[PDB]
């Protein structure tokens, strides 16, 4: 029975202790229950762990049927509520409750959940997919009776439900048998919605099997906490839908967390300590972290210097009202065998955005937006692409000269204006898509040679060979010695599995991917003096590479990769101004990129 | 419309001359107001077209001294020249033998037979011929030879198109103008030769066929 | 040939009240033998739901009992599962009602029931039969309320509901009202938790191709899996499922055709093909700790000469072939990175050198191992295609034939004849393990972490021996690195060979172990080795003699170049020989077995 | 919209617009306030200001001739980094009612009208493309050259007569509109080499060459002096005229002005116009049609909106024939 149970659940609401706190033992639902008196929360997350902490009971009898217990909670704090500070008790309710899971439990897959757990407290992880946008649902439906002067309500559970056409008091019926009673949408009370669907994670299925999906029906508090396509894990009742024997049923969320990390959403928790500070003050801040990046692979001390500047990005300007970019674009042109589709798969997992794409996997609507078709409704929808999914963080596209040429220069919008401007036939618009590209190629028929210059072993129409801020250019050079330290350090992984004790230990993924995120909010300055400087440069490459008989096309946007590429140092070392020391540092890059060829 | 009963059933191929006693009647699962479907009910079916001693005319003749001859005299009439080209005909309405290694590794049971020379129509015969006297055979200029797929108006889905060679059992089956066929058709025809079976992975079909039959083409 | 037995019989060596009281004298079986008192405590102590019974038994006990269960099989098999959850409380009263209702499958030799969906008539109308063939489509699973369990908050009562429809052995059609005020005064609400749902699919079985007269197309039928019978069977199989049969009938508007629909309730599953090889004996695995420990030395080398004897030369061809049977080992570091532990192979040569031959034994003898053409197959179908449902009409993403072939092999004959834009397809998938997929409204990454074999025609029909190794080889240096190794088998024109060759061929026109390679790889698969500073020195050296051109050779040319991705196949067919020797510690025996073979594969010598 | 809502300026306004409309400069003064943040290019923006006025609208329905294009078509070539796609970005976010288009991501029909099953009613309507939704404004179309020969023969309609008439499975119309194009393309070789001729840098037909009139060829090396000032502007944009006077003299200068021609400008016309065939036929550079006849008439009566001149004289004739003149040099 369960009388009993609403008093064996008001004890552990009024007398659970803690200590993490930070404080003394206080209670923590004890001030929940207050904040919920003054209407300053709405949620209740009840934990399930500390139900097992001193009754691991009730938590058996909780995940067995968890849809009476649901009620008898939200009775509990129902009554609870006034003790602390209209006719029907679900009209005045104002919160709600939910479980968030024990942890005893473990994350099933879709795949798992059968029959032998309908209506269950369940968990599943997956990749969300087509998020609804939130629409309001009713709870409980307010009419009115003009006639008489009066004010009914009614209580729904479908998806569906039939009005009425009462007035079913027996004064106004009684009276003078006649009348009609109107619905109203403002004494009814809404309550915020939206579905979404869940896939598996197409590593986790049959060699070749297809994924099978699960309904979620978020609604109250956890609306708006997933986006599309992401990883996200899912607490919730599973229960069949109302309206032969068979039955199609849909998940009913309770809890909804991110773990877009791998392990949980832990980008609001980029808390650094002073014992960072430690680090991040250090004099060669900016060469631990070059060191650090992709440890596993041998040499690339110079190209692991740049793919840190194209993860801190440098700063975007505004003036007159003309927009200059503030991120970095990077090829890295190379022979066979020198490890770039090795560094740009740890590129793809060091970022918060990412994006993973290869040339002859991908078509040139499928990056930037799609225009498609639903057969249900014969209405055009939008879907965005890999560039947009990218927003405000990296994309990858390795094997990037075998892409369609056709299919290629759908970037040239992105790299510049860092929008995408489509006209097909159902839609007129302009995504925003801020992200910075990187990609990899192989030279001429996969491998450089000496004879033919650059240009004609590479293969960019110069237009896209520009917008690229540093095409660098790596070779299989084999140098006797320069394999033996190789081999040396390969054969070391491959025994050990891990890498040779090097100068400093890498640092850990988890506080590199928040080192940088501290390190990107500066936003520094330029100072008037270094203008002259800065120009002797820029003019200095326009002679050399109009007096040469190599060169790559050199142009006015040449100078503003100087100026964005310093801007990052700069951004590094903490500063809040660019100094000297940063503008030869970039000098210096922009000449390290192509000395691979003399 | 027919509708057949307990014995009638399976009784008939698509493909066969009947004569049926039916009762003309109508549907009544209760364009026009008033029309009603009608089928023949049928109570009554026919069809139209070994031994001991048949078997001594086989004996004999395969024991007489010249058997070989005999035969490839008898297998084109009309054509004459070159009995060479008549020679190698009779084997393939013979065939070797199938067998099976220890392994399962299966052998041919089979030959091809190629005809090369220009279109002078003088070959179109020969090959008429040698589909009319064959236990099973097809001769082929539709679907296809192989299996194709195919996406059908109904299921909007991709569907499996066994073409000839999967339907001839066995049999011979004949070919002209080796340059005309689909290049697709043509590919898949060079792999089923090859291993004597087709197997399509495609959109949502992933099955196979064991093709088992003879290839008497003509070239150009 | 006739399949009158699920276990095959040829080598198996190497009122209601009479049926229900008989069941359970059948099923004591104490004073005999004790052949089921042994497997209901079995299947109790491994909770387990249904058990499997051998007819042939019950004819032995009980020919009445066993001739009157195949020809009413619903009215003796709902007596049959009472007398045995009455059987299963003389046990355990306590697991005997953890579960709402015990299941009794059928299996052992029926007389004239063993029928294909073409002779399945309307003569087996309810009796067990055992339908034989190929599994062609599979529905989505969904659950079946059996019972519910309501309840009343006004008068605090528990009412409950028992359900039925015509899927049972009992047929009464009950309606789904699910009651919410069953007498007018108080309110209900229904109570999921306590409630009792059961799953339930739909398969369809189809008749074998080789078995069809081919002249029509082949008969099917559909069957009602259940009850966790439910993801036994994936499209594509060949099932012995043992149901009974059963019309059901319907009614749209009180008037009913007489036409009825068949279907099967199937009450086991059997997959009539063994693709497993893990029932090794005692004996057995003795042979095989006797045979890795007689001599060290000559293990690898004896075990390659057995490979494929049906083939005369190519040594070094078959030595590779094994290395590809074993593998590598795959290491994945701390950090998340992966490095693959397969070895890829390519064999180049003119016609009739026994290429597709070496194909077709190395798709039997290895598990998991899947055919491939180079024209038969598209660049997108070899991976994973787009497509969508016919019954929810929402897309998915269909599994190419090298997503299939997972942990497994893939071989691809006529490699050449492959359009420039469908080799392309394959780099991810060949070294980095797993495909990315990003269509428009799919993203996905499944992984395919397999094995590549591949024969290629040379350019020009035949190999030109005095052109160089690159001329005679189409493919672009971006895929020659892939492959690991590249063997040029030109037809061995030395008068010698073709001698033995003929002799064994025609031989064979004229009718270590062949069976225990399978067991000895499949044992030697799992060892671990691990490098040894002797060896790591060895190889970083031989490497580095590679890569240098002088060391090679003058008038010697190269067939493919050598990277820093050689290195780690030295390592992969190095730790892929320490395991033939089942060694686990990788010596400088090892690093030099397969430096040579390298050696060999790498420099090609060009004539005039 | 806003033409009855002209009529509604402050009289204190139109006193500023007389009054600047006076100054001898007022011309350079407003030109030099487009894009105050592309170099000098003085030329250009010159081009690009007549573009925003266009000749008079006049009335040619008396003489069955039908009507009359008044808006400017402007192509600008010239090898890469000379901020080309800077220009277009420009101008569509300046003008109102305006499109920006792109090489390989807009197709032959996508651009003028399509014709699609509608979802519901299942029958095949016509719907706009972007060359006809402008249509009062500019259609910037970048990456001219990298356009397949097919889509490119499309705009020989639309920007020469000003109309287009489809005729495809149960739709048989002629819509109407008045874009103006703004094209950019790059050198064939996207290098200008000189050794080749002019006609052969640029790589595109007569029949499309002379339906432009302004082809811009942005010729710039590695000026030495050039890069180091364009350098100086640039950095200065790290550190940190009005609008609405522009804004509103546009207006203004689009209602209430109508230049005609007089005899004295119309007798500098035809010599103007005599010469440019002898000159554009030798050199192999850009021939000269009657057509162009036509565009000097639209580039002088622009010149004389813009300082309210109601009246065409001489020297508007003079200006637009050295802007004529020295923008392919
Ligand atoms: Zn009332």
């Amino acid at each position: 029975d369960y009388a009993l149970e609403k008093e064996k659940v008001k004890k552990f609401l009024q007398e659970f202790y803690q200590d993490d706190e930070l404080g003394k033992k206080q209670f923590k639902y004890g001030n929940q229950l207050v904040r919920l008196a003054h209407r300053e929360q709405v949620a209740l997350y009840v934990d399930l762990d500390d139900v097992a902490e001193d009754d691991p009971e009730l938590v058996d009898s909780i995940c067995e049927n968890a849809r009476r217990y649901a009620k008898l909670f939200a009775d509990a704090v129902q009554e609870l509520l006034p003790q602390y500070k209209q006719y029907p008790a679900e009209l005045m309710r104002r919160f709600e409750l939910y479980f968030q899971g024990p942890s005893s439990n473990k994350p099933r897959v879709i795949r798992e959940v059968r029959a032998d757990s309908v209506g269950k407290l369940v968990t599943v992880r997956g990749i969300v997919t087509r998020v609804s946008e939130v629409k309001p649902k009713m709870v409980v439906a307010t009419y009115t009776c003009d006639q008489c002067g009066a004010e009914t309500y009614q209580p729904i559970q479908s998806p569906t439900f039939m009005p009425l056409i009462m007035c079913p008091s027996q004064e106004c019926q009684t009276n003078r048998s006649g009348g009609r009673l109107y619905l109203q949408t403002r004494g009814s009370r809404f309550i915020k919605f939206q579905e979404m669907k869940m896939q598996e994670h197409s590593d986790q299925v049959p060699v070749g099997n297809i994924p099978r999906s699960i309904t979620v029906l978020v609604e109250g508090e956890n609306t708006r906490i997933a986006q599309p396509g992401d990883h996200v894990s899912v607490t919730g009742i599973f229960l069949p839908i109302l309206r032969g024997l068979l039955s199609e049923t849909y998940l009913e969320a309770h809890r909804i967390v991110k773990m877009n990390k791998s392990e949980d959403d832990e980008s609001g928790a980029g808390e650094l300590t002073r014992e960072e500070l430690r680090q991040i003050a250090e004099e060669d801040f900016y060469e631990k972290l070059a060191a650090s990046i992709a440890p596993e692979i041998y040499g690339h001390e110079d190209v692991k210097k740049a793919l840190l500047l194209l993860l801190v990005g440098g700063v975007d300007q505004s003036p007159r009202g003309m927009k200059i970019r503030g991120n970095i674009n990077i090829c890295l042109m190379g022979d066979p065998g020198v490890a770039k589709s090795q560094l740009l798969s740890y590129i793809d997992r060091l970022a918060p955005r990412s994006q993973y794409t290869t040339g002859r996997g991908s078509s040139g609507v499928g990056l930037t937006a799609a225009v498609l078709r639903d057969s249900v409704s014969g209405e055009l929808t939008l879907e965005g692409g890999a560039l947009v999914l990218a927003d405000q963080g990296v994309c990858c596209i390795d094997e990037f000269d075998k892409m369609a040429e056709a299919d290629r220069t759908a970037i040239h919008e992105v790299m510049e204006q860092q929008t995408i401007s489509i006209a097909k036939a159902g839609i007129l618009t302009t995504l925003n898509a801020r992200c910075s590209i990187l990609a990899a190629a192989n030279p001429a028929y996969g491998r450089y040679n000496p004879r033919r210059s650059l240009e004609q072993n590479i293969q960019l129409p110069a237009a896209l060979l520009s917008r690229f801020d540093l095409l660098w250019l790596i070779q299989d050079r084999p140098d006797r010695d320069n394999d033996l330290r190789l081999a040396q350090h390969i054969t070391y992984v491959h025994q050990h599995s891990r890498q040779p004790p090097s100068q400093f230990e890498p640092l850990d993924m988890k506080l590199m991917r928040r080192y940088i995120a501290m390190c990107r909010e500066k936003q520094p300055m330029v100072p008037e003096s270094l203008a002259d400087y800065i120009t002797a440069a820029y003019v200095e490459m326009r002679r050399e590479a109009w007096a040469s008989k190599d060169a790559t096309y050199t142009s006015a946007r040449t100078l503003l990769a100087i100026l964005r590429l310093s801007t990052a140092l700069a951004r590094l070392r903490m500063v809040d101004v660019v100094e000297k020391e940063d503008v030869n540092e970039a000098i210096r890059l922009m000449e390290m990129s192509k000395d691979s060829l003399l | 419309q027919l509708y057949c009963d307990r014995y009638l059933c399976d009784k008939v191929v698509p493909g066969n001359r009947v004569t049926i006693m039916g009762i003309y009647s109508i549907k009544k699962f209760g364009v026009g107001v008033g029309i009603r479907s009608s089928y023949i009910r049928v109570l009554g079916i026919q069809v139209d077209t070994v031994s001991p001693q048949e078997e001594e005319e086989f004996r004999r003749l395969a024991a007489l001294p010249n058997v070989y001859e005999v035969i490839s005299k008898s297998i084109a009439p009309s054509i004459f020249g070159g009995t060479d080209m008549k020679k190698a005909i009779a084997c393939l309405l013979f065939g070797g033998s199938r067998k099976r290694l220890p392994d399962g590794l299966t052998r041919r049971g089979d030959i091809n037979l190629l005809m090369l020379g220009d279109p002078g129509t003088a070959k179109s015969q020969l090959l008429k011929f040698v589909e009319k006297c064959s236990p099973i055979g097809v001769y082929t200029s539709a679907a296809g030879l192989t299996a194709s797929v195919m996406r059908d108006p109904s299921s909007r889905n991709f569907i499996m198109e066994g073409g000839a060679m999967v339907l001839a059992d066995g049999g011979v089956v004949c070919i002209d103008e080796f340059d005309k066929m689909r290049e697709d058709d043509r590919v898949a025809i060079h792999e089923a030769m090859e291993q004597q079976t087709i197997s399509i992975a495609k959109a949502g079909i992933t099955t196979t066929l064991n093709s088992r039959c003879s290839v008497l083409a003509a070239a150009n | 040939m006739l399949p009158r037995s699920p276990p095959l019989p040829r080598g198996n060596l190497w009122e209601l009240r009479e049926a229900q009281r008989d069941y359970l004298d059948f099923l004591d079986d104490e004073e005999d033998q004790g052949i089921y008192q042994s497997k209901v405590r079995e299947l109790i102590s491994d909770n387990q739901y249904r058990l499997i019974v051998n007819v042939n038994d019950l004819r032995r006990k009980n020919e009445k009992r066993a001739n009157r269960l195949l020809n009413n099989a619903f009215e003796e098999l709902v007596a049959f599962q009472r007398a045995l959850k009455d059987f299963v409380a003389s046990i355990d009263a306590t697991y005997a009602k953890q579960y709402e209702e015990f299941y009794v499958g059928l299996e052992g030799s029926f007389g004239s029931k063993h029928v294909s969906p073409r002779t399945l008539t309307s003569c087996f109308l309810s009796c067990v039969v055992c339908v034989e063939g190929i599994v062609t489509k599979c529905s989505l699973v969904r659950p079946k309320v059996v019972r519910s369990v309501h309840y009343c908050p006004a008068t605090k009562k528990t009412i409950e509901r028992r359900y039925s429809d015509l899927t049972t052995l009992v047929a009464f059609p009950s309606s789904s009202v699910y009651p919410t005020k069953d007498e007018e005064n108080n309110p209900l609400e229904t109570e999921y938790g306590l409630s009792v749902y059961k799953d339930h699919q739909t398969i369809t079985i189809q008749e074998m191709p080789e078995k069809a007269p081919a002249g029509q197309l082949p008969r099917s039928v559909d069957v009602i899996l259940d009850d966790d019978l439910v993801d036994k069977a994936k499209p594509g199989d060949r099932v012995q499922v043992v149901g009974t049969y059963r019309c059901l009938p319907g009614k749209k508007g009180g008037y009913t055709s007489g036409t009825f629909r068949t279907v099967l309730i199937a009450c086991n599953v059997k997959q009539m093909s063994k693709d497993a090889q893990p029932s090794f004996s005692a004996e057995d695995i003795a042979k095989i700790k006797k045979f890795s420990k007689t001599r060290s030395k000559d293990i690898f080398d004896q075990l390659a000469k057995s490979l494929a004897p049906s083939i005369h030369g190519h040594d070094y061809v078959k030595k590779a072939i094994l290395c590809l049977l074993l593998g590598g080992v795959e290491r994945d570091l701390e950090n998340g990175s992966h490095i693959r532990g397969d070895i890829n192979i390519l064999l180049i040569g003119d016609p009739s050198v026994a290429k597709s031959q070496l194909l077709r034994y190395v798709l039997c003898t290895a598990p998991r191992a899947i055919p491939t053409t180079g024209r038969g197959s598209s660049g997108v179908g070899l991976t994973a295609a787009v497509t969508t449902d016919q019954e929810t009409g929402e897309r998915r993403l269909e599994a190419g034939a090298m997503v299939l072939a997972d942990r497994g092999v893939v071989c691809i004959d006529e490699f050449d004849k492959m359009s420039d834009m469908d080799r392309t397809a394959i780099h991810e998938v060949m070294e980095q393990g797993r495909v990315t997929i990003a269509k428009a409204g799919i993203h996905a990454r499944l992984n395919a972490r397999c094995s590549v074999l591949a024969a290629a025609n040379p350019v020009y029909g035949r190999y030109d021996q005095y052109k160089t190794p690159m001329e005679n080889i189409g493919l672009q240096d971006s895929l020659l690195s892939r492959f690991d190794l590249l063997f040029i088998m030109l037809d061995q024109m030395d008068p010698e060979q073709d001698r033995e060759i003929s002799d064994h061929v025609l031989r064979m026109h004229r009718y270590v172990s062949a069976a225990f390679m399978k067991k000895y790889i499949h044992v030697a698969k799992i060892i671990k080795p691990v490098l040894t500073q002797e060896s790591a020195t060895y190889i970083a050296e031989e490497y580095s003699r590679l890569r240098s051109q002088d060391s090679m050779s003058s008038d010697t040319a190269r067939t493919s170049p050598v990277t820093a991705r050689t290195l780690e196949t030295l390592i992969r067919l190095a730790t892929a020989h320490a395991k033939a020797r089942m060694s686990k510690t990788v010596d400088l025996q090892d690093a030099e077995e397969a430096v040579e073979l390298v050696q060999y594969a790498y420099f090609k010598k060009v004539l005039e | 919209d806003e033409e009855a809502e002209q009529k509604l300026f402050s009289e204190k306004r139109v006193e500023l617009l007389k009054e600047l409309s006076r100054k001898p400069d007022i011309y350079e003064r407003l030109a030099s306030a487009l894009a105050p943040s592309i170099y000098e290019h003085e030329d250009i923006k010159k081009g690009i200001l007549l573009q925003l006025f266009g000749g008079t609208r006049k009335d040619f329905s008396h003489t069955g001739r039908g009507k009359f294009r008044a808006e400017i078509n402007i192509l600008l070539c010239g090898d890469p980094g000379t901020s080309k796609s800077q220009l277009l970005q420009y101008v569509y976010n300046l003008v109102p009612r305006g499109q920006y288009t792109s090489g390989k991501g807009s197709s032959a029909v996508g651009l003028t009208a399509y014709v699609m099953k509608d979802p519901e009613t299942r029958q095949l309507v016509l719907q706009t493309g972007a060359l006809v939704l402008s249509d009062n404004g500019i259609c910037c179309i970048d990456e001219f050259d990298k356009m397949n020969e097919s889509t490119r023969s499309v705009l020989h309609e639309v920007m020469e007569q000003q109309t287009l008439s489809i005729a495809k499975a149960g739709i048989i119309c002629q819509l109407n509109a008045r874009t103006s194009v703004l094209a950019a393309a790059n050198p064939i070789e996207s290098q200008w080499n000189p050794k080749k001729t002019t006609i052969e840098n640029i790589q595109l037909p007569h029949t499309l060459l002379s339906r432009f009139d302004l082809i811009f060829l942005l010729l710039d090396p590695q000026d030495e002096a050039y890069d180091r000032r364009l350098a100086h502007h640039l950095v200065a944009l790290y550190y940190q005229l009005d609008m609405a006077v522009l804004k509103d003299y546009i207006a203004y200068a689009h209602s209430t002005i109508m230049p005609r021609l007089s005899e004295e400008a119309s007798q500098a016309l035809i010599e103007a116009y005599v010469d440019m065939r002898k000159i554009g036929s030798s050199r192999g550079m850009v021939s000269a049609y009657p057509r162009q006849l036509e565009s000097l008439i639209r580039l002088a009566e622009a010149h004389a909106k813009v300082r309210l001149s109601n009246k065409v004289e001489a020297i508007d004739v003079e200006e637009a024939k050295r802007l004529h003149r020295e923008a392919l040099k």
